[PDB]
């Protein structure tokens, strides 16, 4: 009787939940750029970790960038929960673009084990 | 596959912010009145494939309304806009839904209640049934806190797309460049660090 | 280049204009942007009407003559009466004309529909000012010129739609009453020969579109026709038969069939009444014959969503839930009406498994109405048993989540409550054998969910108090056995997770059962107690939630020594307090402290009370102890990021407590108010200290965050505390001179941006409960907040927004309690107070605006009480006229209309003491005004005058009638605002009839 | 109070134990 994404290469190190920002800086102001999931995604034919985040609901990406050894997280004055870096090649909007980004958690532990997890993807592409 | 949206309301309902939120993420806490239109193109990734829309975002405010219903020519779907905090905004629903239909007679509606978030809500939800008899479909929104923000244009999608099991689905994430330092413009990103460091995050109270 | 059609020294070029308009309308980017400015400045400039009849006979561009019409309606509606008449007749004719060569092209006539409705609109623009006083004979050549052509009839049923629209649905905002009811009348006049070509074209015509477009006519004929124009001719026949079978006429007459059922009907007429079962008949048995049968699945048809299904199925909801709840008692006591009445209810059946959730509220509505009525009316609730059993199930599966944020979700769920409520009270043994096998089908898997599970535990929690004491013991213990096993019976902390949080929201909806088995219920609460050391997601949460939601309703028997206890249970509650609330977060903490709080509080012993108090705030207040004594030490301490938490948390635990015992809290306040007010003067200063080293950006800062929080949680534990206490002699000789002392000095010297707002909020409380017994106090508070905050506020309206609405809020309560303050002020600050009263009437702000215009209100009261003294006689020379003109601009500037009714009930109070002769001294200056003018004289002078001024396009006239109209009317608010309304129309045109404010009279 | 419950219930604190 007869019968009737594309980062599946990839490896999550490191998923937390946060809220994205761009400094406008011809404004003098932090603009949201999205909130969802925050992830460290290891390409499995480089080695190479990736930060991706997608926004809740329509899923658009707000950040896609490599996590580089150069980057340097700092404090945020108002924010004992957020980190502050510069970025110098985007891709969440079409072609490569610098910003400079900031991403809030829910709370200081998650913004410190972020660095963490932050600092041990950035030895890992540092090879 | 571009379908033309026209968004109508009261003055200060929303539409821009709610429009601003799905364009770029942000909020904007500021109130710039739209003056005439406003048009923005909005694409959307489903599994039928990516749709756009090309939002007509009109003023609400009389004195800058433009050209009016000469807005609404040749459009394929609409949201009316009014707010939950503001009985007016829905006397009004009425009206902008009148002038709509007057120059759109077939095509899918929301009507959209606005700014949920807000504790004393004056248009309560058992008084809100306006669109029963105009088949318009509605939502309770709130651009602030993301509630339902998304319905809208899926709802729209679907009815445009004529599928009702279509759903949003994760764009593809190409694998970002790799980065290279100009030590030409170190000075140049340490300088826009200190200004971006010493200005406060917004809402710093929010669950996040 | 495009902006050349902005030039009128030269002729239009049409192919230009045509250019800017497709590429606004087809064009993208940067020039379509430019075409759009372009447009706009074309549409307005004042003088584009009259290249419109260029535009409309020279243009290829449909678009382009649409915004030409666009450009006429604004000169029909607001300058039409400015004209010389040559162009009102010559305008008329060209868009008769128009319409006419429109619907004579074929081709055009069905490519064109939106330039042609568009015209028709227009023309409908005209008949408003000029029929029929100025054109007698427009509907009978209507239906004279209706005859020789297919195109024209459908169009003139078009035009018809549309009057009767602008006349009867959207007149009472545009046109004053006087102009609204000439026209309805004008229209009544002439209906009965609309009627006829409507009826002639329904019964011979065949042209699906003319039949369409007569069908949509009527529906708006139905909203204000007298019925015998539908009972007296075959219409119902052929709405409820012929334009039910054929699908193009079958959503349009399927509507007027649901206003049919709103007509305006005799409810004695035995014929009558059989015409009203016939047309259901008809409708259903067409329904039936031509749709689909009442067995089908309308919830999958609905999903599949083909063609126009949904609207179809949402409109026949409509039609039969109104249809019904008006007339079904048509259809209960006629034997061989009853296959009628269940079929059509068999459908709202099938209608209400729909997932659609705005349709699922429409028929629920109904549902209400229904159940309501067989729970009161005798003899009826035998002949919808089946019926309510289809129902019963229904609801228990689409049960919503109760509150236990989604305010759609909550007032759903009261809605679904209320219909189970009745549907048990109607047969309480169907519905709990409806549950308990539901509930069996949980533990055998065929029906096991998350979402079936919480559904059907809601659905059992919504029907408590109900069931009788002994049936509801039994049910209950049937429902928490069985949920027990299925816990055991699943794996892994999430099912578990789900199970435990239905049973505890059962027991927690049956506190009668809970308050007859102390065991049980003693047991209950040991459970949770456990399930706060969870730390799974939403256990310690689900566990806290409930422990207060049964504390509320069980009090009693925690407060009591039960039989075969040696202590009351609060007792032992306290003592393991540390241990039981060990892993809980702070917000978690403080609901425990506060459901102890509502157990304390049953306790009337003040000895007993006392103690109990005392122990429960141990922990907190050894802390307390231990902080007070070493912050004093090392001020430097509260920078300690980790001190300051712990501060801000035993003052949340203070407040949360004080929240449950209101009065019952005084004596633990009394323990460490002197000391927490030192705190909030340490603290202060070091805000204080930081905002000098570091900038106003210390205000973001976490630190300076955090040392905010404690001065915000103290005033708001003393705002809580003053709003419930019953002793107000202790508030005001123990509390309130320290309070004061140590919030009003530090508020007015620190920068704008390091204000609390909440010391606003705090004075607001103390004026409103003990304001009449500290007048000093409360001048103190007016010279500490009013001028720096209203400097903070009257420079925009966004800036500082909590300081705005407490600011209004506090003033208002100071302005009822304690007027006394106002009239120390000096002079110029009560110009100042007149000035902050006026700027809040400019707010869109609905906070503000409201309690400007109250207190605008209420100051006039108060001055109105001093009678003729020298300080009233001075306000009114000062500031009458100022609130009279400042009223009457946000009445006029058509940007707050959100405050209308306020606003005139102002103005008419302001007008009324004038005409009651309220005003002892003339509100004229001894020069302005010949010697004995009555101020009403005077009043209608100014106003005369400052209407010619501010509206100068008006006649003397129209100003002199509308203010004869409402001075007169000042002692009746509903035709004042109605003459309000009127002038507000008049404004928006030229030329308004001044008579029109006589309507009233 | 039916006595079979209170056995069932006095479980349920070590339900996560
Ligand atoms: N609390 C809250 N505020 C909102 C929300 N959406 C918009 N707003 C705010 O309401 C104000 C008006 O925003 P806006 O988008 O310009 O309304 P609009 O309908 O575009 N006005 P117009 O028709 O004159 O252009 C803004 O301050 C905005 O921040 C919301 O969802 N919640
Ligand atoms: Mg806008």
């Amino acid at each position: 009787f007869e019968p009737v994404t594309m980062e599946e290469d990839e490896e999550v190190l490191y998923k937390v939940r946060a809220k994205l920002f761009r400094f406008d800086a011809d404004a003098k102001e932090w603009k949201e750029r999205g909130t969802g999931d925050c992830k460290f995604l290891k390409n499995k034919k480089t080695n190479k970790v990736r930060i991706l985040m997608r926004r809740d609901k329509t899923l658009k990406i707000c950040a896609n960038h490599i996590i580089a050894p150069e980057y340097t997280l700092k404090p945020n004055v108002g924010s004992d929960r957020s980190w502050v870096y510069a970025c110098t090649a985007d891709i969440a909007e079409g072609e490569a673009e610098a910003f400079t980004f900031a991403i809030r958690f829910g709370s200081k532990e998650n913004a410190d084990k972020f660095k963490e997890e932050f600092e041990k993807a950035q030895e890992i592409n540092k090879k | 596959v571009q379908f033309k949206l026209v968004l109508v309301g009261d003055g200060g309902t929303g539409k821009t912010t709610f429009v601003k939120r799905h364009l770029t993420g942000e909020f904007e806490k500021k109130y710039v009145a739209t003056l005439g239109v406003e048009v923005h193109p909005l694409v959307f990734h489903t599994n039928r494939g990516p749709i756009k829309f090309n939002v007509w975002d009109t003023a609400g405010q009389e004195k800058f309304g433009g050209l009016r219903d000469g807005y609404y020519i040749q459009a394929q779907c609409a949201i009316i806009m009014f707010d939950v905090t503001s009985r007016v905004t829905y006397k009004n629903v009425p009206n902008w839904h009148r002038d709509l239909v007057r120059v759109c007679e077939n095509i899918p509606i929301v009507l959209c209640g606005n700014k949920v978030d807000i504790k004393d809500r004056k248009v309560k939800a058992k008084s809100i049934v306006f669109h029963r008899k105009k088949n318009l479909q509605y939502y309770d929104i709130s651009a602030k806190s993301n509630y339902n923000f998304e319905k809208p244009f899926l709802w729209l999608a679907r009815k445009l797309i004529g599928d009702p099991n279509l759903e949003f689905v994760a764009m593809p994430a190409l694998a970002p460049p790799e980065v290279v330092m100009d030590p030409a413009l170190a000075a140049q990103y340490e300088h826009d660090l200190e200004v971006a460091q010493t200005t406060a995050l917004p809402d710093e109270d929010d669950d996040l | 280049s495009m902006e050349g059609i902005l030039d009128f020294s030269n002729d239009l070029d049409i192919a230009l204009l045509d250019q800017v308009v497709s590429t606004f309308y087809q064009g993208s980017g940067v020039q379509q942007k430019q075409a759009q400015e372009i447009l706009t400045k074309f549409q307005d400039n004042p003088d584009a009407w009259q290249k419109a009849d260029q535009i409309l006979q020279f243009s290829t561009n449909p678009q382009s003559k649409f915004i030409a019409l666009s450009i006429l309606d604004k000169l029909i509606t607001r300058k039409w009466k400015l004209l010389p008449n040559d162009h009102r007749i010559g305008i008329r004719n060209f868009v008769v004309g128009m319409i006419i060569s429109m619907c004579q092209d074929d081709e055009v006539f069905k490519t064109q529909k939106n330039l042609i409705n568009k015209s028709d609109l227009t023309l409908v623009q005209i008949l408003k000012q000029e029929w029929p006083q100025n054109w007698p004979e427009f509907i009978p050549e209507l239906i004279g010129s209706s005859s020789s052509s297919v195109n024209v009839c459908e169009n003139n049923m078009i035009v018809l739609k549309l009057l009767s629209e602008e006349v009867f649905d959207f007149s009472a905002e545009q046109m004053t009453q006087a102009k609204a009811l000439h026209l309805k009348n004008s229209m009544s006049k002439e209906f009965e020969q609309i009627f006829k070509l409507c009826f002639q074209v329904l019964e011979q015509g065949s042209s699906s579109s003319l039949i369409v477009a007569t069908l949509e006519s009527l529906l708006r004929y139905l909203h204000w026709i007298p019925y015998r124009y539908i009972y007296e001719t075959n219409i119902l026949e052929l709405l409820s038969t012929k334009f039910m079978t054929s699908p193009d006429t079958r959503a349009i007459t399927l509507k007027c069939l649901t206003e049919v059922s709103n007509l305006k009907i005799p409810q004695d007429n035995d014929l009558i009444k059989r015409q009203t079962v016939l047309f259901f008949q008809n409708t259903l048995q067409q329904i039936a014959t031509s749709v689909m049968p009442v067995t089908a699945d309308l919830k999958a048809t609905y999903a599949n969503a083909n063609g126009n299904d949904q609207s179809f199925l949402q409109d026949l909801a409509m039609f039969l839930t109104t249809y019904l709840a008006r007339n079904r008692a048509l259809l209960e006591s006629d034997e061989s009406l009853r296959e009628l009445l269940l079929n059509a209810h068999q459908y709202l059946i099938q209608l209400s498994k729909i997932e659609e959730r705005e349709l699922f509220k429409t028929t629920l509505d109904y549902w209400h109405n229904l159940v309501a009525d067989l729970f009161y009316e005798p003899l009826k609730k035998h002949i919808y048993e089946e019926i309510c059993s289809q129902l019963r199930l229904v609801i228990i599966e689409n049960m919503v989540r109760p509150e236990e944020k989604e305010s759609d979700t909550i007032q759903l769920y009261k809605s679904e409550r209320e219909v189970l409520v009745y549907l048990t009270h109607l047969n309480v043994i169907d519905t709990e054998e409806i549950m308990i096998s539901k509930l069996a089908r949980q533990i055998d898997g065929s029906e096991w969910s998350w979402h079936n599970i919480n559904t059907l535990s809601w659905a059992i929690g919504s029907i408590s108090g109900t069931m009788s004491e002994d049936t509801e013991k039994r049910f209950v213990v049937t429902v928490i056995k069985d949920l027990l096993g299925l816990c055991e019976q699943k794996r892994g902390k999430d099912n578990k997770a789900v199970v435990a949080s239905d049973i505890m929201y059962v027991v927690g909806q049956y506190p009668r059962f809970l308050k007859a088995h102390w065991n049980f219920l003693r047991t209950v609460i040991l459970a949770l107690f456990e399930f706060m050391h969870e730390t799974h997601e939403g256990v310690q949460d689900m566990a806290c939630d409930t422990f207060i939601k049964i504390v509320q309703k069980c009090k009693y028997h925690f407060v009591i020594q039960q039989p075969r206890e040696s202590e009351p249970f609060i007792q032992t509650i306290i003592r393991d307090i540390q241990k039981t609330t060990a892993d809980l977060q702070p917000q978690q903490v403080h609901t425990f402290y506060k459901a102890c709080g509502i157990i304390i509080s049953e306790e009337r012993s003040v000895a007993e009370r006392n103690r109990l108090l005392s122990d429960l705030m141990q922990l907190p207040n050894m802390a307390w102890d231990t902080i007070v004594e070493q912050s004093t030490a090392n001020p430097t301490l509260l920078l300690d990021s980790e001190t300051v938490k712990i501060i801000a948390n035993i003052i949340k635990t203070n407040v949360a407590v004080c929240t449950s015992m209101g009065a019952d809290f005084y004596p633990q306040l009394g323990h460490i108010y002197y000391n927490m007010l030192q705190l909030y003067r340490a603290v202060s200063s070091m805000i204080s200290a930081q905002v000098a080293a570091e900038g106003l950006i210390a205000t973001k800062t976490p630190k300076v965050r955090g040392l905010r929080t404690i001065k915000k949680e103290i005033l708001k534990l003393v705002e809580t505390y003053i709003s419930k206490a019953r002793n107000l002699d202790d508030v005001v000789k123990v509390l309130v001179e320290p309070l004061l002392n140590a919030v009003l000095e530090d508020y007015m010297n620190n920068v704008p941006d390091a204000r609390d707002a909440e010391v606003l909020n705090c004075m607001t409380t103390v004026v409103e409960k003990v304001g009449h017994m500290i007048p000093q106090g409360v001048i103190l508070i007016l010279q500490s907040v009013f001028e720096c905050t209203l400097d903070m506020i009257n420079k925009d309206f966004t800036e500082y927004p909590e300081h705005r609405v407490e600011f209004y809020k506090l003033l208002k309560v100071i302005n009822e309690k304690s007027f006394a303050a106002f009239l120390e002020l000096p002079p110029a600050a009560f110009k100042l107070f007149v000035d902050a009263i006026c700027w809040a009437f400019k707010h869109n702000n609905r906070d503000v605006e409201v309690n400007g215009l109250q207190i605008a209100l209420d100051l006039v009261k108060n001055i109105e009480r001093m009678g003729n003294v020298p300080f009233a006689n001075e306000f009114h020379k000062n500031y009458f006229f100022i609130f009279v003109s400042e009223t009457f601009f946000v009445l006029t500037d058509s940007d707050h209309k959100s405050g209308f009714s306020k606003q005139a009930l102002l103005l008419m109070k302001l007008i009324s003491l004038v005409y009651d002769n309220k005003i002892s001294v003339p509100l004229y200056q001894e020069a302005e005004v010949p010697q004995g003018t009555s101020n009403q004289v005077y009043l209608s002078q100014y106003l005369a005058n400052m209407l010619s001024n501010a509206f100068p396009h008006l006649t003397s006239e129209q100003i002199a009638s509308f203010l004869s109209a409402l001075t007169k009317q000042c002692k009746d608010l509903v035709v004042f605002k109605g003459t309000l309304r009127d002038f507000l129309v008049q404004i928006k045109e030229v030329g308004g009839d001044p008579t029109d404010y006589l309507f009233a009279e | 109070v039916p006595k079979e419950l209170m056995q069932q219930i006095e479980n349920f604190e070590k339900i996560f134990t």
